[PDB]
């Protein structure tokens, strides 16, 4: 009714509906999934094309050698945080000559996300961010929210039709830690199967992935190297 | 330029001479020095001419604002914290030198302000170019809590010793007598120069000037 | 903040006009009746005083008539508060002109300078517009004797004769009928103001105290402005007093 | 300060504020202009004053420079700000570049202002549409029309203000190579372009002309009647 | 950051129209300019006998020769005291002379004009009577919430000003002594104010050749003989 | 210094009810002379004048800001400014720019706008107001102008004496100066009118 | 009525509804409790398990403001993480100025200044979380204060916040917490949370405890895994 | 220009000289250089007299605003930091040098040299152009664990020795002693100054 | 519309300011203060909802400066805000004018801060009334009360809260008798006032009593042990 106009107005139940609808816009778009083992972490992003003539949108944004992120939500809203996140990672190596820790970066990104919220007139960021990274303590999977909340997860699936995907992730979570880089991609791609209906399932064309590891810097694969990753797996 | 001040039992008195000079010649014979702030508080400046003038007038307006706003009469210790914070902000670049004193409900208080912004409380002081000549008589001949009329003639001897001593002190000598009951100003208090006359009388009749053009503007 | 209470003057009506400006012209019509006449020998200005009471004083030179500068003057009908704002801004623009060119500002230049400031608030800023309508008189080196009328929307224009405030439709109609273009001068045309001010005022027996008259004429290379003597204006009304009988 | 958006979108996509701005453009007086062969001619109707106004301030045909002049139809308020700040650009362009001003260069900077005023916070779109016309290098004339929205076009013959579409119907039908052949036929076309929207107006038509190297020249009322005398 | 004052369909200013409506709902105030001085009489009404009278005064001086009274919202008048006093000191800096009455009220009313224009600020709910003495000419001015200051030989405001003006249409004559003008203003407020009439409730002050001087309750008690 | 760059001088005196002002017309650059037609004295309106000397730029600059702020005071109040009040304006104007000071030595003389009452004064390069009821001299020849004035000055003299007095003052004084001379403008301020004469001096 | 549309608008009954809604937003948060005793101040937090996919230690509600100052929050999590950095930058500016650790009474007062500053205007909103600030020092001892959406400091011997509040506050009043020692406080803090939460809507949870006091040598420190599970086993005696 | 501070068990002792000298001609020969930062906290001015007085009031303000918020006197370490943070900030345009000493209900008597804008903790500190010649006397005479009277002995004698050699130091001594009880004041007149070897 | 923000009502009122007057009244605490000959006393209701709450952690008596005490009644959110802002002023007063701020100017500056809340529509009035006490060398004991509207005046006996209407009546009954002004016997009058209104006989921890005297210009808070002495032992 009259409580949905802006962020500052609180509902009589103590809820901000603009932040609530900010989480709704994240469910309105492509579903991405990511997971981490004791060594390697993989981010599986689902690329979607509006038509067959138009190509697939880019859901992966390269951050640094040790850090990468996938975006689910309003498309262009991630561009502002992208150039900011890249600038923060460069400033870390520009001063400390050291890559910024993964947990410290997300804490700084969650700060810039929360600042415009309480201040009237500034629109909250309506895109969700699934970011991964590797450090001396191993890989990390950090899922964020438009409310600026961010967690630490072994595996997480966000977006539309992520219900059956999360159920698959929970039962197989015990394997996600002990599997090697090859098996992480396999079960990671089969987790993306539940995010789409029974007609269109998965192809190497519309599905891209990225990986980070112990001695391996974050890389991005789209079609060529992804074809042997998908094939050889039962669904 | 030499100004002086002193503290007596019931109040303070600030002495000054009348002569202002452009550091080569005498600019004015009768030029006044002592300024006005409050009914119970008057001040006198020294050092740079205009820097002392504007500084006292800018502080005198804030005293009237504080007076009427509080409904209470002005305080003497309040004056200095206005002055120095304005002068110290300029870091002594302003050559204004001020000897400030007055009477409040607490009692007689006589301060002094150097161009760098320093302040000190004391019964008597003198500043200016010829200060050291006038400070001598003041430091030597002062007694604690002297009689009012005894301190008046003491100030007359003070600046008089600074007149012959310095090339910047001359003309007449006036003082400002401020008391706990009220304030008073004495003009033409000391007239050391008696030779103001003219020997030869010269009356130049019209026509001795080679007139060229003439025009008149009516009103 | 509370956009609920924001009137947004910059919004156009569905008829393609401004809300505040349209209501500003009506507020001017409620003000007193003021007229002006541009003649050969100079400019003529007369203004009614709608304030009538036995306790009034008016220690100033005039109520609705002000002096802009040496060579120019003005009248006012509208909100009395916003008039002092425009009067000060006219005195600022005219004197800042004297800095650069060291010459008196022409009549047309000073008028168009404030009208840009008037409508600047209707263009942006969110602040309410001005409800003041001003008449302009004076002399310049080129165009000479000039008479100008301004509008709250910022629009203006030259006028040989005009009227502002109450009774605008009746006065201007009565003005044109007997108005002599480039012919009837101060002396004669001064009788028209008294004749018009008596018709515009609904209360009969027009009083010299209820009206005010000021003229500006440059003579012998010097601009002369004065407020006419009420004792003489009474005799100037005594003329109109004997006009209906003879 | 005052910071908020003024012009916002609609469920059908059209702009409420901008359409009401162009509505006030049509509510103004009818102004016309054409691009002649060797010259340019502007004209605008005059609402008939009764034995009062002075024509110095009322004149709606101005000149931004010796090369380029302009006319406007709409609210007289916003017209004077554009004329002033465009003349500043004309002198600023000559200050920056020794070469004279270009009609296309000055025109775009004008309409660009109205685009800024539309998308700026707290500003307002103007209710004016101006015809920018002048001479380019080698003597090639150019006629451009502005828009409150900030776009600008090129026109061989143009009409603005009230009944702009009505006169445009007379334009497109009666504009041929026979039009704007000579300085006389160019002026007579501007008069006839003002004869459709005129109701018992008569002498109210005022005209202006710019001839080659010379700057904008105002035709005297008797010189106007000379070309108006021929109708039938 | 937006001005809430807009033009009514009749042309009136709605925010300022209700500004004077708050002024008329306050304590009555009157003034008279006669002979060599100007008198200002106000009525101070407390809510009980537990409030100190001499603590806060309605009549306040601005400069030596100028003083002001008010009827309306109390706190809104305290803002004008600081701005009027500070303006007079900025005057004394430039011209080194006491401020005239006409110059003061002009720029003081300009503060009223600014807050009826600049956004995010409500107009004032006060109306002030201006008393000043300059170059042998008595000055009695009346200011409103809109910022329009007029000239009055005598005036009434606050509550029951209609009956107050009626008294000034008769009781006020010319060549009237300042002392008789004070008792005349008391007769004007005789009908308005009811209950117990004391010297503490009424607050009177004057300005003359000697300057603006506020009257003490002891002196007022002698002026209550009528 | 820069005060001696353009040279020039301004002199003003007071009679009984009247005051007098005179100044040299010379305008030049250092040793080189340019033109003798320069005007160092500007009218301030009825019964008031102001002189200026020193750097010729600030003479044509500061004096232009006068009538700027003067008219604003003459438009708001329906009276002319007092010469005692005008002195505070110039002293305040020089102390807004005090930090990088203008170069000039103002001279103010006139009458009480109220009636006949005369008043005179002068200011300083740094803006210090100085009230002297006898005479004021300013310029590069200053030290030479003193002895002439103080010897021939008298408290009360009719306009007839003030004619020859300040004339003979200027003449012999300005002689010994290299950078001042070549024409003199004299202004005499009476109650009901104003007398302005031109003096014949050596061209040198 | 439209009187609740803004915090700058007062109710005709003289109330502020927007700030009251922020307190109702805290009522949606999970239950968190804290207790102070002679040895130090003991913290506890109920950590709800939304899904098994969360890593151990994720959704940490224990924030470290400074060396001697810990904090536990109940409300919107990001609003607490944003203010946590504000408190850290504030305590850092204190030591950079006066050269020592800010006391709890001084820090909780300046944070309340920032909390209430957002309740004053219409251009911002109040914090949707109510938090507790503990501290320990040899100069003071165990100290515990509480800040609310209105930005007011409340000292407590023991306290409860979150959804279930009044029920946990009464259980704390039934036993004197000042005589007991931090070693025995974590036993009761664990027993209370088991009594507070039952399985109706939420499924499972875990106990998050924090230590500040003499046992931690005057430094904010999380509970070790060995002692935490030991205190939970003693708390499982009430469950069995 | 001579200032001195000595630490002992219950508190500290701060001496000063009354001569304010600029050039070879004394400006003001009688002045009290002790400027209170607070009831229980004082400072010792040195260097340029005018520039040092401004820092004292700017410090006494920032300290007073922080004092009433906690309703307790700030730590002596907090006083030296405020003096240092103000000094080091403006130290390029201010040649003033200060000496901070005080007592608190926790640490006790402390002395922190702020000279030039640095910070140091010393049992005794000296400063000014007159203290340049007392480095020899302070080492042999000073011994720890002296009573306030025994400290004032070592304090007054070192200052009475200072003002003899220095031309810019002279006048009378102003003493301040802050203990748990309160503040004490002693003024040593020129004739009351202990006299040393003049030959 | 006029009932929400601060704008002039058609009757001349201000509803945003008046709804604040009900907000001070909404706090559920009644405060009284009486100005005596040699002293000024403040007695307010000290409420402790739960035993887990602590005494010294919640107090209604604040110190603006050493010689000026402050008591607050309303929603505590606005209580602490003004006191910090007042301490930014009273301290600033000494940095400029160099002496302890008088009670006259302290109430004037705090009012001006509250006057901007009413004039500026961006901000809101504060929901706590402020009663400032102190002493000066001329007028002696000073007692003022500043409303959120910005008005303040010298009050011989002032009251606030829900019982303010009944509290003012009993304060009039004591002054109507020309009650002899002495220090502790006046402290009774302020305590007996709240005691007779609510008909309770409060415990020593249920009230908070501040004091200021000519002998002690520094503000003091009466000890709860001394409160018990003058409640039980002297009810007379």
């Amino acid at each position: 009714n009259q409580y949905d106009n802006d962020v500052t107005v609180w509902s009589p139940q103590g809820r901000i509906h603009q932040i609530e609808y900010a989480m709704e816009a994240v469910k309105q778009g492509s579903a991405t999934v990511g997971l981490k083992s004791k060594t390697h972490a993989v981010l599986v992003a689902l690329k979607r094309a509006q038509s067959e003539l138009a190509a697939h949108q880019k859901k992966i944004l390269h951050v640094d050698n040790h850090i990468g992120i996938s975006i689910a939500g309003l498309t262009a809203d991630a561009r502002l945080l992208c150039n900011f996140m890249r600038q923060e990672c460069l400033d870390s190596r520009f001063v400390f000559d050291r890559p910024l820790p993964v947990s410290r970066l997300v804490s700084l990104i969650g700060s810039k996300t929360q600042i415009p919220t309480q201040r009237y007139g500034r629109r909250p960021y309506g895109v969700g961010l699934l970011i991964a990274g590797y450090d001396d303590m191993g890989p990390h999977i950090f899922q964020t929210c438009p409310s600026a909340n961010y967690f630490d997860c072994r595996a997480m699936s966000i977006g539309a039709r992520s219900q059956s995907a999360r159920t698959y992730l929970e039962r197989h979570m015990s394997e996600f830690m002990e599997c090697n880089l090859n098996e992480l991609v396999k079960h990671g791609l089969r987790a993306l199967r539940e995010t789409l209906p029974a007609e269109q399932d998965l192809t190497t064309k519309n599905v891209s992935i990225g990986i980070v590891g112990k001695d391996l810097e974050f890389t991005i694969y789209d079609d060529d190297d992804v074809s042997p990753f998908l094939e050889g797996l039962e669904e | 330029t030499t100004i002086a001040g002193l503290v007596f039992q019931d109040g303070v008195i600030l002495g000054a001479d009348t002569r202002a000079t452009n550091d080569s010649v005498v600019a004015d014979k009768i030029c006044e020095k002592i300024h006005f702030i409050a009914p119970k508080i008057y001040c006198c400046g020294a050092g740079v001419a205009a820097d002392a003038e504007m500084t006292t007038r800018m502080a005198a307006s804030n005293m009237e604002l504080h007076a009427l706003s509080t409904g209470r009469e002005c305080r003497v210790a309040t004056v200095t914290r206005m002055l120095r914070q304005t002068l110290f902000r300029y870091q002594g670049y302003v050559g204004a030198s001020l000897i400030v004193g007055g009477v409040d409900f607490t009692g007689p208080q006589l301060y002094s302000v150097h161009p760098h912004g320093s302040y000190s409380r004391l019964p008597f002081t003198a500043l200016g170019s010829g200060q050291d000549a006038a400070i001598a008589v003041l430091e030597d001949r002062f007694q604690p809590n002297m009689t009012l009329e005894a301190a008046q003639e003491l100030l007359v001897e003070a600046i008089t010793a600074g007149i012959l001593g310095d090339l910047g002190s001359g003309g007449n000598v006036d003082a400002c007598v401020i008391t706990a009951a009220g304030a008073k100003m004495l003009r033409a208090l000391s007239s050391p120069t008696k030779p103001i006359e003219r020997s030869s009388q010269y009356r130049f009749a019209p026509g001795t000037t080679p007139v060229l053009s003439q025009t008149v503007v009516p009103l | 903040m509370s956009r609920r209470y924001d009137s947004r003057t910059t919004i156009f009506s569905p008829e393609g006009r401004l809300y505040q400006v349209e209501y500003a012209m009506e507020a001017i019509g409620h003000a007193g009746t003021c007229l002006g006449i541009l003649a050969n020998d100079g400019v003529l200005l007369a203004a009614e005083r709608r304030n009538i009471h036995k306790l009034l004083d008016e220690v100033f030179f005039s109520e609705k008539i002000y002096k802009l500068n040496e060579d120019m003057a003005c009248s006012v009908a509208g909100i009395t508060s916003d008039a002092n704002v425009l009067t000060n801004e006219l005195r600022l623009i005219a004197q800042r002109y004297l800095l650069q060119y060291q010459e008196p500002i022409p009549c047309e230049q000073l008028v168009t300078a404030l009208c840009d400031i008037k409508q600047a608030y209707t263009q942006f800023g969110g602040k309410r517009p001005f409800g003041v309508s001003l008449l302009y008189i004076g002399w310049d080196k080129h165009y000479g004797f000039q008479l100008y009328q301004s509008d709250p929307s910022g629009n203006y224009g030259g006028w040989k004769a005009t009227c502002i405030g109450n009774n605008s439709a009746a006065a201007v109609s009565m003005l044109k009928q007997d108005y002599k273009e480039g012919e009837m001068t101060l002396k004669s045309a001064l009788a028209l103001a008294i004749k018009v001010l008596n018709k515009t005022m609904d209360v009969s027996k027009l009083s010299a105290e209820k009206v005010e008259i000021a003229t500006l004429t440059r003579e012998n290379g010097k601009t002369v402005i004065r407020v006419l003597k009420q004792k003489e204006v009474e005799q100037l009304i005594k003329k109109h007093e004997e006009e209906e009988a003879k | 300060s005052y910071d908020r958006a003024i012009t916002v979108f609609s469920p059908d996509g059209h702009l409420f504020q901008v359409e009401y701005a162009q509505e006030a453009v049509k509510k103004g007086s009818t102004a016309v202009g054409v691009r002649g062969k060797d010259i340019v001619v502007l004209g605008v109707e005059k609402k008939s004053v009764a034995k009062l106004q002075d024509e110095r301030t009322v004149r709606k045909i101005c000149a931004l420079d010796d090369n380029v002049c302009m006319a406007f139809a709409g609210l007289t308020a916003d017209a004077r700000i554009v004329i002033n700040r465009a003349r500043v650009e004309c002198q600023s362009h000559r200050l920056t570049v020794e070469d004279p001003v270009t009609v296309e260069y000055i025109t775009r900077y004008i309409a660009s202002l109205k685009q800024r005023y539309t998308q700026s916070n707290g500003r307002r779109p103007f209710g004016i549409s101006a015809l920018i016309v002048g001479f380019d290098f080698d003597g090639t004339p150019r006629l451009y029309q502005t828009d409150p929205s900030g776009t600008y076009h090129a026109w061989k013959a143009n009409a603005i203000g009230r009944g702009a579409k009505s006169v445009r119907e007379f334009l497109e039908k009666n504009y041929t190579d026979e039009a704007i052949e000579t300085d006389d036929l160019t002026i007579k076309l501007v008069i006839k372009a003002l004869l459709e929207v005129v109701q018992s107006g008569g002498k109210n038509i005022e005209l202006a002309v710019m001839r080659r190297d010379q700057p904008l020249k105002i035709l005297n009322p008797e010189e106007i009647e000379k070309y108006v005398a021929e109708i039938e | 950051s937006f001005s809430l004052t807009t033009f009514s369909p009749s042309g009136k200013l709605v925010q300022i129209e209700y500004a004077l409506a708050a002024v008329a709902g306050g304590a009555p105030s009157v003034g008279i300019k006669a002979a060599n001085g100007v008198v200002l009489a106000t009525e101070k009404k407390q809510k009980s006998i537990l409030y100190d009278e001499r603590s806060v005064h309605k009549v306040e001086p601005i400069t030596k020769h100028i003083g002001l009274v008010y009827s309306g919202m109390g706190p809104d008048y305290r803002v004008l005291v600081h701005r009027a006093r500070k303006l007079a000191q900025q005057y004394y800096l430039v011209y080194q002379e006491p401020i005239p009455t006409a110059q003061l009220v002009q720029r003081v009313a300009s503060v009223m004009q600014e807050y009826t224009q600049s956004g995010g600020v409500r107009p004032f709910g006060v109306s002030l009577l201006i008393c000043g003495w300059n170059e042998g000419r008595p000055y009695l001015f009346q200011s409103d919430p809109s910022g329009a200051y007029f000239a009055w030989k005598a005036t009434a405001m606050g509550k029951n000003y209609v009956n107050g003006k009626t008294f000034l249409e008769k009781r006020y004559n010319e060549d009237l002594e300042l002392e008789d003008a004070i008792h005349t203003a008391i007769l004007t407020l005789k009908e308005s104010f009811e209950g117990q009439m004391t010297e503490d409730n009424i607050e009177v002050g004057i300005c003359n050749e000697a300057g603006f001087r506020r009257l003490t309750p002891t002196e007022v008690k002698d002026y209550l003989a009528a | 210094s820069i005060m001696s760059y353009n040279g020039g001088a301004v002199m003003a005196m007071k009679g009984k009810n009247c005051v007098a002002i005179a100044a040299d017309r010379r305008f030049g650059i250092q040793a080189q002379m340019v033109t003798t037609d320069f005007q160092k004295i500007f009218p301030m309106g009825d019964r008031l004048y102001i002189g200026l000397a020193g750097l010729a730029t600030d003479v044509q600059t500061v004096a232009q800001r006068l009538k700027f702020r003067l008219n604003l005071y003459e438009l708001k109040e329906g009276r002319q400014i007092k010469p005692y009040t005008l002195m505070s304006m110039v002293a305040n104007l020089l102390y807004e720019k005090r930090f990088g000071p203008y170069y000039t030595e103002p001279v103010i003389a006139g009458l009480d706008p109220k009636t006949f009452k005369p008043f005179i004064c002068s200011l300083d390069l740094i803006g210090c107001p100085m009230v002297t009821d006898d005479f004021v001299v300013s310029g590069t020849c200053t030290e030479q102008m003193y002895g002439m004035c103080e010897s021939l000055w008298e408290p009360n003299m009719d306009p007839e004496h003030l004619f020859e007095t300040i004339s003979q003052a200027m003449l012999n004084a300005v002689d010994r100066d290299a950078v001042s001379g070549m024409g003199v403008i004299v202004h005499i301020i009476e109650k009901d009118k104003i007398t302005t004469r031109t003096l014949k001096a050596r061209m040198d | 009525t439209g009187y609740d549309l803004s915090a700058s608008t007062f109710s005709p009954d003289g109330r502020v509804f927007q700030v009251e809604y922020a307190m109702k937003a805290v009522e949606n948060s999970s239950t968190a409790i804290g207790i102070r005793c002679k040895d130090g101040v003991v913290f506890g937090v109920e950590k709800l398990v939304l899904s098994k996919l969360y890593e151990e230690g994720s959704n940490k509600r224990l924030f470290n403001v400074d060396r001697h100052v810990g904090m536990a929050v109940a409300g919107l999590l990001a609003d607490a993480r944003s203010l946590a950095d504000i408190a850290r930058e504030e305590a850092s500016n204190f030591r950079s100025n006066f050269g020592y650790n800010i006391p709890l009474k001084h820090l909780a007062d300046r944070v309340a200044m920032y909390v209430h500053a957002y309740t004053l205007y219409s251009a911002v909103r109040p914090f949707g979380c109510s938090f507790m600030l503990g501290s320990y020092s040899v100069n003071d001892g165990a100290q515990l204060y509480m800040i609310d959406p209105s930005g007011v400091s409340y000292g407590y011997w023991g306290c409860a916040i979150g959804k279930a509040r009044q029920a946990a506050k009464t259980e704390i009043e039934k036993l004197q917490m000042k005589e007991m020692t931090c070693r025995d406080v974590v036993k009761e803090v664990a027993k209370i949370i088991y009594i507070v939460h039952d399985e109706v809507k939420d499924k499972a949870f875990e106990l998050e405890l924090s230590w500040v006091g003499e046992i931690t040598n005057g430094r904010h420190e999380i509970v070790p895994k060995d002692v935490r599970e030991e205190a939970e086993k003693y708390a499982k005696e009430s469950l069995k | 220009t001579t200032i001195m501070a000595v630490e002992f068990d219950g508190g500290v002792v701060v001496g000063s000289d009354s001569r304010v000298s600029a050039g070879e001609a004394v400006v003001n020969r009688v002045f009290d250089k002790l400027s209170p930062l607070h009831q229980h906290i004082y400072c010792a001015l040195s260097g340029s007299a005018a520039d040092a007085q401004a820092i004292a009031d700017m410090a006494a303000y920032q300290l007073e605003l922080h004092g009433m918020e906690l309703e307790e006197p700030p730590l002596v370490l907090a006083a030296a930091n405020v003096v240092r943070n103000i000094t080091y900030k403006y130290r390029e345009d201010l040649s003033a040098h200060l000496m901070v000493a005080g007592w608190d209900q926790r640490e006790g008597g402390q002395v922190y040299g702020t000279m030039s804008g640095m910070l140091i903790r010393q049992p005794f500190a000296i400063g000014g152009s007159g203290s340049t010649y007392i480095y020899g006397y302070v080492d042999a005479a000073y011994k720890p664990g002296m009573s306030p009277e025994e400290c004032r002995r070592f304090t007054t004698n070192a200052i009475a020795l200072a003002m003899k050699r220095d031309g810019s130091s002279g006048g009378v001594i102003y003493l301040a002693t802050i203990t748990g009880a309160g503040v004490d004041h002693r003024v040593i007149l020129g004739d009351e100054l202990p006299r040393f070897y003049d030959e | 519309f006029d009932r929400h923000i601060t704008i002039f009502s058609p009757e001349g009122r201000l509803y945003q300011v008046e709804y604040a007057f009900k907000a001070i009244n909404q706090g559920g605490l009644t405060s009284v203060a009486v100005r005596g000959k040699d002293c000024a006393v403040i007695v307010t209701q000290k409420k402790v909802p739960d035993k887990l709450l602590d005494s010294s952690t919640v107090t209604h008596l604040f110190k603006i400066t050493e010689n000026i005490g402050c008591v607050m009644t309303g929603m505590t959110a606005d209580s602490r805000s003004q006191v910090q802002r007042a301490r930014y002023e009273a301290a600033n007063w000494k940095y400029k004018y160099g002496y302890e701020i008088p009670v006259d100017m302290l109430c004037k500056r705090i009012a001006d801060i509250s006057q901007v809340y009413t004039q500026n529509a961006e901000m809101r009035p504060l929901g706590c009334c402020m009663i400032l006490i102190g002493i000066d060398e001329e007028q002696g004991p000073q007692v003022y009360k500043c409303d959120p509207a910005g008005y303040y005046c010298g009050f011989k006996a002032t009251a606030a809260g829900v019982k303010q209407t009944e509290s003012t009546s009993f304060l009039e009954k004591k002054v109507k008798k020309k009650f002899d002004w002495t220090f502790e016997q006046t402290v009774e009058t302020a305590i007996t006032c709240l005691s007779t209104v609510l008909s309770i006989d409060f415990k020593p921890s249920e009230i908070e009593v501040g004091v200021v005297t000519v002998e002690n210009p520094k503000f003091r808070i009466l000890t709860e042990a001394e409160i018990d002495a003058h409640l039980v032992a002297l009810a007379e």
